[PDB]
C-alpha cells in the first residue's frame, strides 16, 4: 500500500496546502496591465504611484494589493503572449495627447486600443483609459490646431470641446460595449486623485467577479 | 540593389532543385500499408493543482517525473505515477511561458516575460530548490528553454533568435540569429547535434549546435508556427502551426512531406510530440481537444476531448508509456 | 554548511526527566521529516521516534511509545524530545537525524553530533550475518544482511539503508534502497540482492573506511537496525 | 350518571389519511434530495475545488441535507407499521434529524453572511478559517437541538417525551426556539443581507442583473412557501399549548392534519434548496457537465 | 421528535372523577407517544372515556372481562 | 545593406546540400515506424501487467 509513499503523499498534502494558500492570497490581489505608446505617460504613471521584458509594480490602496504590470518593456508581436494576461482585473490604457511629431502617433494609440479592446480574451476586462499630460496638450492646441491630425474635427480650438471629442473618439473604437466600459479619466499631474479613480473603476469588476464566484448567476 | 534579384534567383533555383529530387509523396509511398485503427486512449491520471493556465511541460528522462509551469506563479514536478507533487518551485516572476526538465534530473529551467531562463537545481543539499543561474540576454521572450546537458541550454525567445547558453558562466556561447519573427517552439535532435526552431514567419530552421549556423530552412506554412517536434528518427519533423495543420518535413530530403489538416478544425496548434516509433504524430490544439493523428497516412485516428480549454503542453514519455496534455483549465491529463 | 547539533543529555537520576534539543543550522529544517535514533554505549543503533514535516505524523518505537514526547520548533529550526521517567536502558548517545521523503530522496541522509545520556543506578528484525569481518586495504569485502520479512513492496524498490559509523563519528547513510549510492560516498559501495537477503559489497578499500554497518529497513515501522558489523584494519 | 366533557378527541382518520400522503412526501425527499446532494458532493469534493468560503459552506449544507435525508428512511420505516420493533434508535435519530435541520437553516444562514461580507464589503473568509466557522456552526446546531432530544426516549415501540415529568412549558419552550431559533433568526438574516447586496448589484454594472434579483428573491421565496404555512401552524399550536384559541376538538384534529403535511413540506425545502443554492450558477453547472462523463 | 410521526391516536384534555365500574366494558391505556399517561374505556353505551391510569377499577374491569 | 549579403550567403549555403529523392526518406520513415511498431506501447496498447498508469 505505502511504505515511503504515506511520507510521500503528506508532502504532497502540505504542498496541497501551500498551493491552495498562496492562490487564495493571490486570487483576492488586483492585476492591472499597463499598456500604452512609446515615450508616453505610463513611466510618469508608474512614478505617480506610492511605493528589460515586463515589469511589475506592488502598492497597496484601501488596504488592497495592487500588482500593476508595465509590459511595454518588450518589442514583439503582441498576439503570441497576450493570452497570458486573460483575467487581468482591469486593463490601464495610457494614451499621451500632447504628441503628433514621429512619422501621428495618436493615430498609433487608436490603432494600438483598436487592436487590444477587441481581443478574444478581453471581453469581460474593463479598459481604465488615462488620457495625460494636459498642460503640454493645451499649449499644443493653442499653438498648432487639431486638423493636422484630425481633419474632420468641427468645433472649436479650445480644450474642452478637442478633449471631450479625443475622449469619445476612442470610447467608440469598442464593439462590445455591454460587456466593459472604458472609464476615461484625465489624469494629467493630479496627485492623490488617480489611485481612487483606479480603486474606484477597478470595485466594480471586483463586485462581478464576487459575483460569478458566490454562485448568483 | 540587385541582390534581391538575385536571391528571388536563388530561392527559385531551391524550390526548383527540390522538385527535381520529388518523385512520389509519403502518402503514395503508403498508401499500401495497413492503417492503425482506431486509438482509444483513457485518461489514466489528473494532476491537478495548479491554481492558472498552464503554458509547458516536459517529462524527465526516467519517464515518471514530469515539470508543469502555470501563470499562478510556480512549476510543479509531479510524480506521474502516483500524482504526487515531488516540488513545488514558486517563480521569481509569474509569468512563464516555457519549462524544461533536465535529462539527468537535477536541473530544471523555466522562462517566460521576464525575459530570463531561471535553472533550479533541485537534488541538492539543504532539501529546498534554489536558482542554480538566471540566464538574462534575451530582449524579447523566451518561449522554449530546452537542456542539451547539466551545463548546455537552449532558449527561443521573441527577439528572432534562439541561444546556446554555457550555465555555470551564464554567457551565451553561440546566438542563433536568421529567423525575422518571434520564435515560438525548439526540439533538439536525439543525438542533441542539430535542433529546429518554429518561428512566427512561417518557418522552421534547422540549426546546428556545434557551429553556430542555419543549415536548412522550410517553408510551407501560411501562418504563424507555434509547436514543433523532432521525429524519433531524427531525419524528420512535425510543424504545428496556426493554419490549422501540422506539416511533417523532413531533413534529408529538405522539403514537406505530409500535410495534415482537416475540414472540422479550423483553429491551431498549441503543442506537438511524436510518440516513441514515431507513427502516431500527437498534436494539441486549442479547440480543447488533442488529435493523434496516423502519421504515414494522414488519417485522424484519435481524439482526447479531456479538457475545457486551450490545450497548451503536450507530451510523450521517452520509453512511450503515456502522453500527458496539460491545459488552460489547471489540469494535466495523462492518456494511455 | 549541513549542521546538526545536539545539546542536553549527561547526567541523571533514574526516573526523572530531560530534554533533548537538537539546532538544525544551515538547511531549510521545515521541509524535512526528523528521527530520533540512540545507540547504547556498546551496542547498536536503535529508532527511537519520528516526526513528520509540519508535525502532521508522529511514530515512537513500541519499546518507548508513551515515556518520550517530540515536537518540532520550525521557527528557531530546533527538534526536541522531552524525555520522561528515564529507565535504566536508555543511557545511551542519540542523534537527531535528517530525511526528506520524496520520489528519488535519500532520507537519512545526515546524522548530527549526538549527546550522551547517563543514567545511574510485528517488528521487522534485521539481522547482520555477524558481528566482525577481518580486512586488509585493497580487498573487496561484501556485508551481508537477513530480513525477517520481504522488502519488496509492491511498488518495485525495496526500502533497506546501509550506514557507515567511523569510529567515534556519527553514521553517514552510505547506500539508500540497497543501490542507490548517497551524495558525497565514493562509487566503491555497490548494494544488490532479493526482498529478503541483502548484500553491501565494498571494493578497493582504504585506511579510513572501516567502521561499523548498519543495515535498517524502512518498509514499516518501527525501523529496526542491524547489529552492526564492523571492520578491524 | 357519568362526565360529559371529558370525551377524548380521537386521531384515528387523521392517522389513516395521513399515511399515504406522508409516506409520499418522504420517498419523493429522500430520492430527489439524495441524488441532488450527491451531485453537489461529486462536483466539489472530487474535483477538489474547495477554494473559496462559498465552496465550504456549500459543503457543508450539502452534507446538513444528506445527513437529514439519511436519517429519513429511518423515521420512514418507524412509521410504516409496527415491524419496526426496537430498530430505530429514537435519541440519536432525532438528534440526527434535529441537527441536520438546525445545521441547513444555520448553514443558509452562514451563506447569506458569507455573500453580505464578500459583495458590500469585500471581506473575504479564508477556507482555514472557512473550516473553523463551519465546525463552530455544527456546535451550534447540536448547541441550538439539545432541547430537542435530550428527552426523547425509546418504548416498547416508538419514542416518548414525559411532559408530565417535564415542566409546564416545556411543549412551549421547544417549540418557541423551533419558530424563533428556526425561522426568525435565518429569513430575518437572509432577507437583510440579501436587500443590501441586491440594492448593490442595482447600482453595479452588470450584465445579469435582473437575472441576479430574480434567483435573489426566488430563493427567499422558495424558503417563505415552504417554511412560512410550517411556523404558522406552529405559532397556533403554540396558542393551544397556551390556551389561548378556544380549545376545541376537531380543530386539533384539523391542526394536527396541517402540521404534518406542513412538516412534510419543510423537508422538501431541505431536499429542494441544493440545486437553487449551488446548481443556479453556470460556474457549478459547467463544472457538473464536465463531471457527468466518468 | 417532529410532529409527523406522533402516535396519540386518543388524547385527552380532562380526566374523569367517577365513573361506576359496572357500567365501564374494557379499558386499555393509551397509545404510548405523547407522554401524559391515561387510560381510555369503552362503556355499556359504546363511546369513548378517559380515566387517570391509576384508578384500580381497571383491576376490577380486569376481573370481570374473564370472571364471566 | 549587410542582411541582403548575410541572407544571400545563407541560401548559397542552403542551396549547396546533397539532397535525396523523396521516395527514399519516405522509405526510411515507414521502415522506422514498422521496425518499431513492437515497442509503441501508444499504437499498441499494452496489458495492464507491465503498463505504470
Ligand atoms: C451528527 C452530528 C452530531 C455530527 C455530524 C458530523 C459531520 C456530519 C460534520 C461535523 C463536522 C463537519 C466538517 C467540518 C469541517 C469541514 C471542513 C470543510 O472544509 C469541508 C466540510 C467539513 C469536512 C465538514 C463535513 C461535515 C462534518 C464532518
Amino acid at each position: 500500500l505505502s511504505a515511503e509513499d504515506k511520507a510521500a503523499v503528506e508532502r504532497s498534502k502540505m504542498i496541497d496546502r501551500n498551493l491552495r494558500e498562496d492562490g487564495e492570497k493571490a486570487a483576492r490581489e488586483v492585476k492591472l496591465l499597463l499598456l500604452g505608446a512609446g515615450e508616453s505617460g505610463k513611466s510618469t504613471i508608474v512614478k505617480q504611484m506610492k511605493i528589460t521584458g515586463i515589469v511589475e509594480t506592488h502598492f497597496t490602496f484601501k488596504d488592497l494589493h495592487f500588482k500593476m504590470f508595465d509590459v511595454g518593456g518588450q518589442r514583439s508581436e503582441r498576439k503570441k503572449w497576450i493570452h497570458c494576461f486573460e483575467g487581468v482585473t482591469a486593463i490601464i490604457f495610457c494614451v499621451a495627447l500632447s504628441d503628433y511629431d514621429l512619422v501621428n502617433r495618436m493615430h498609433e494609440s487608436m490603432k494600438l486600443f483598436d487592436s487590444i479592446c477587441n481581443n478574444k480574451w478581453f471581453t469581460d476586462t474593463s479598459i481604465i483609459l488615462f488620457l495625460n499630460k494636459k498642460d503640454l496638450f493645451e499649449e499644443k492646441i493653442k499653438k498648432s490646431p487639431l486638423t493636422i491630425c484630425y481633419p474632420e474635427y468641427a468645433g472649436s480650438n479650445t480644450y474642452e470641446e478637442a478633449a471631450a471629442y479625443i475622449q469619445c473618439q476612442f470610447e467608440d473604437l469598442n464593439k462590445r460595449k455591454d460587456t466593459k466600459e472604458i472609464y476615461t479619466h484625465f489624469t494629467c499631474a493630479t496627485d492623490t486623485k488617480n489611485v481612487q479613480f483606479v480603486f474606484d473603476a477597478v470595485t466594480d469588476v471586483i463586485i462581478k467577479n464576487n459575483l460569478k464566484d458566490c454562485g448568483l448567476f | 540593389d540587385q541582390l534581391r534579384q538575385e536571391a528571388e534567383q536563388l530561392k527559385n533555383q531551391i524550390r526548383d532543385a527540390r522538385k527535381a529530387c520529388a518523385d512520389a509523396t509519403l502518402s503514395q509511398i503508403t498508401n499500401n500499408i495497413d492503417p492503425v485503427g482506431r486509438i482509444q486512449m483513457r485518461t489514466r491520471r489528473t494532476l491537478r493543482g495548479h491554481l492558472a493556465k498552464i503554458y509547458a511541460m516536459h517529462w524527465g528522462t526516467d519517464s515518471r517525473l514530469l515539470v508543469s509551469a502555470s501563470q499562478d506563479g510556480k512549476l510543479i514536478i509531479w510524480d506521474s505515477y502516483t500524482t504526487n507533487k515531488v516540488h513545488a518551485i514558486p517563480l521569481r516572476s509569474s509569468w512563464v511561458m516555457t519549462c524544461a526538465y533536465a535529462p539527468s534530473g537535477n536541473y530544471v529551467a523555466c522562462g517566460g516575460l521576464d525575459n530570463i531562463c531561471s535553472i533550479y537545481n533541485l537534488k541538492t543539499r539543504e532539501g529546498n530548490v534554489r536558482v542554480s543561474r538566471e540566464l538574462a540576454g534575451h530582449t524579447g521572450y523566451l518561449s522554449c528553454c530546452r537542456f542539451l546537458d547539466d551545463n548546455q541550454i537552449v532558449t527561443s525567445s521573441g527577439d528572432t533568435t534562439c541561444a546556446l547558453w554555457d550555465i555555470e558562466t551564464g554567457q551565451q556561447t553561440t546566438t542563433f540569429t536568421g529567423h525575422t519573427g518571434d520564435v515560438m517552439s525548439l526540439s533538439l535532435a536525439p543525438d542533441t547535434r542539430l535542433f529546429v526552431s518554429g518561428a512566427c514567419d512561417a518557418s522552421a530552421k534547422l540549426w546546428d549546435v556545434r557551429e553556430g549556423m542555419c543549415r536548412q530552412t522550410f517553408t510551407g506554412h501560411e501562418s504563424d508556427i507555434n509547436a514543433i517536434c523532432f521525429f524519433p528518427n531524427g531525419n524528420a519533423f512535425a510543424t504545428g502551426s496556426d493554419d490549422a495543420t501540422c506539416r511533417l518535413f523532413d531533413l534529408r530530403a529538405d522539403q514537406e512531406l505530409m500535410t495534415y489538416s482537416h475540414d472540422n478544425i479550423i483553429c491551431g496548434i498549441t503543442s506537438v510530440s511524436f510518440s516513441k516509433s514515431g507513427r502516431l504524430l500527437l498534436a494539441g490544439y486549442d479547440d480543447f481537444n488533442c488529435n493523434v493523428w496516423d502519421a504515414l497516412k494522414a488519417d485522424r485516428a484519435g481524439v482526447l476531448a479531456g479538457h475545457d480549454n486551450r490545450v497548451s503542453c503536450l507530451g510523450v514519455t521517452d520509453d512511450g508509456m503515456a502522453v500527458a496534455t496539460g491545459s488552460w483549465d489547471s489540469f494535466l491529463k495523462i492518456w494511455n | 554548511d549541513v549542521q546538526l547539533v545536539e545539546s542536553g543529555g549527561g547526567l541523571v537520576q533514574p526516573g526523572g526527566s530531560r530534554k533533548l534539543s537538537c539546532s538544525a543550522s544551515g538547511f531549510a529544517f521545515s521541509s524535512f521529516g526528523m528521527h530520533w535514533v540512540r545507540q547504547a554505549p556498546e551496542k547498536g543503533l536503535e529508532w527511537v521516534a519520528y516526526i513528520s514535516s509540519g508535525s502532521g505524523t508522529i511514530y515512537y518505537a513500541d519499546t518507548v511509545k508513551g515515556r518520550f514526547t517530540i515536537s518540532r520548533d520550525d521557527p528557531k529550526n530546533t527538534l526536541f524530545l522531552q524525555m520522561t521517567s528515564l529507565r535504566s536502558e536508555d543511557t545511551a548517545m542519540y542523534y537527531c537525524v535528517r530525511s526528506i521523503y520524496y520520489y528519488g530522496s535519500s532520507p537519512f541522509d545526515f546524522w548530527g553530533q549526538g549527546t550522551t545520556l547517563t543514567v545511574s543506578s510485528s517488528d521487522i528484525v534485521m539481522t547482520q550475518a555477524t558481528s566482525s569481518v577481518p580486512v586488509t586495504p585493497g580487498e573487496s569485502v561484501s556485508i551481508s544482511c537477513r530480513s525477517s520479512k520481504s522488502l519488496l513492496h509492491s511498488n518495485g524498490n525495496t526500502y533497506l539503508y546501509w550506514f557507515l559509523q567511523r569510529p567515534g563519528q556519527s553514521p553517514q547513510l552510505l547506500i539508500y534502497r540497497m543501490s542507490n549510492l548517497a551524495s558525497g560516498v565514493p562509487d566503491r559501495f555497490s548494494g544488490s540482492g532479493s526482498g529478503t537477503a541483502f548484500t553491501l559489497t565494498i571494493s578497493r578499500l582504504e585506511a579510513e573506511d572501516v567502521g561499523v554497518y548498519y543495515c535498517m529497513q524502512h518498509l514499516e515501522y518501527p525501523l529496526t537496525f542491524g547489529a552492526g558489523t564492523k571492520l578491524e584494519l | 350518571d357519568y362526565d360529559e366533557d371529558a370525551t377524548p378527541c380521537v386521531f384515528t382518520d387523521v392517522l389513516n389519511q395521513s399515511k399515504p400522503v406522508t409516506l409520499f412526501l418522504y420517498g419523493v425527499v429522500f430520492l430527489f434530495g439524495s441524488i441532488g446532494n450527491f451531485l453537489v458532493i461529486f462536483t466539489i469534493t472530487w474535483r477538489r475545488r474547495i477554494q473559496c468560503s462559498g465552496d465550504v459552506y456549500f459543503i457543508n449544507l450539502a452534507a446538513a441535507d444528506l445527513l437529514f435525508v439519511c436519517t429519513l428512511p429511518l423515521w420512514m420505516q418507524y412509521l410504516l407499521d409496527h415491524n419496526s420493533l426496537a430498530s430505530v434508535p429514537c435519541t440519536l435519530l432525532t438528534a440526527c434529524f434535529y441537527v441536520a435541520m438546525f445545521a441547513s437553516l444555520c448553514f443558509i444562514t452562514e451563506i447569506a453572511l458569507d455573500r453580505y461580507y464578500a459583495i458590500v464589503y469585500m471581506r473575504y473568509r479564508p477556507v482555514k478559517q472557512a473550516c473553523l466557522f463551519s465546525i463552530f456552526w455544527w456546535i451550534f446546531a447540536v448547541i441550538i437541538a439539545i432541547p430537542h432530544f435530550m428527552v426523547v426516549t425509546k418504548k416498547d415501540n416508538q419514542c416518548m417525551t414525559d411532559y408530565d415529568y417535564l415542566e409546564v412549558s416545556y411543549p412551549i419552550i421547544l417549540n418557541v426556539e423551533l419558530m424563533l431559533g428556526a425561522f426568525v433568526i435565518p429569513l430575518s438574516v437572509i432577507s437583510y443581507c440579501y436587500y443590501r447586496i441586491s440594492r448593490i448589484v442595482a447600482v453595479s454594472q452588470s450584465r445579469h442583473k435582473g437575472r441576479i434579483v430574480r434567483v435573489l428573491i426566488a430563493v427567499v421565496l422558495v424558503f417563505i412557501i415552504f417554511w412560512l404555512p410550517y411556523h404558522l401552524t406552529l405559532f397556533v399550536d403554540t396558542l393551544k399549548l397556551l390556551k389561548w384559541i378556544s380549545s376545541s376538538c376537531e380543530f386539533e384534529r384539523s391542526l394536527k392534519r396541517a402540521l404534518i403535511l406542513t412538516e412534510s413540506l419543510a423537508f422538501c425545502h431541505c431536499c429542494l434548496n441544493p440545486l437553487l443554492y449551488v446548481f443556479v450558477g453556470t460556474k457549478f453547472r459547467q463544472e457538473l457537465h464536465c463531471l457527468l462523463a466518468e | 421528535q417532529h410532529h409527523g410521526v406522533t402516535k396519540c391516536n386518543i388524547t385527552c384534555s380532562k380526566m374523569t372523577s367517577k365513573i361506576p365500574v359496572a357500567l365501564l366494558i374494557h379499558y386499555q391505556q393509551n397509545q404510548a407517544s405523547c407522554g401524559k399517561r391515561a387510560i381510555i374505556l369503552e362503556t355499556r353505551q359504546h363511546r369513548l372515556f378517559c380515566a387517570d391510569p391509576k384508578e384500580q377499577w381497571v383491576k376490577d374491569a380486569m376481573q370481570h372481562l374473564d370472571r364471566q | 545593406i549587410a542582411q541582403a549579403r548575410k541572407l544571400v550567403e545563407q541560401l548559397k549555403m542552403e542551396a549547396n546540400i546533397d539532397r535525396i529523392k523523396v521516395s527514399k526518406a519516405a522509405a526510411d520513415l515507414m521502415a522506422y515506424c514498422e521496425a518499431h511498431a513492437k515497442e509503441d506501447p501508444l499504437l499498441t496498447p499494452v496489458p495492464a501487467s507491465e503498463n505504470p498508469f
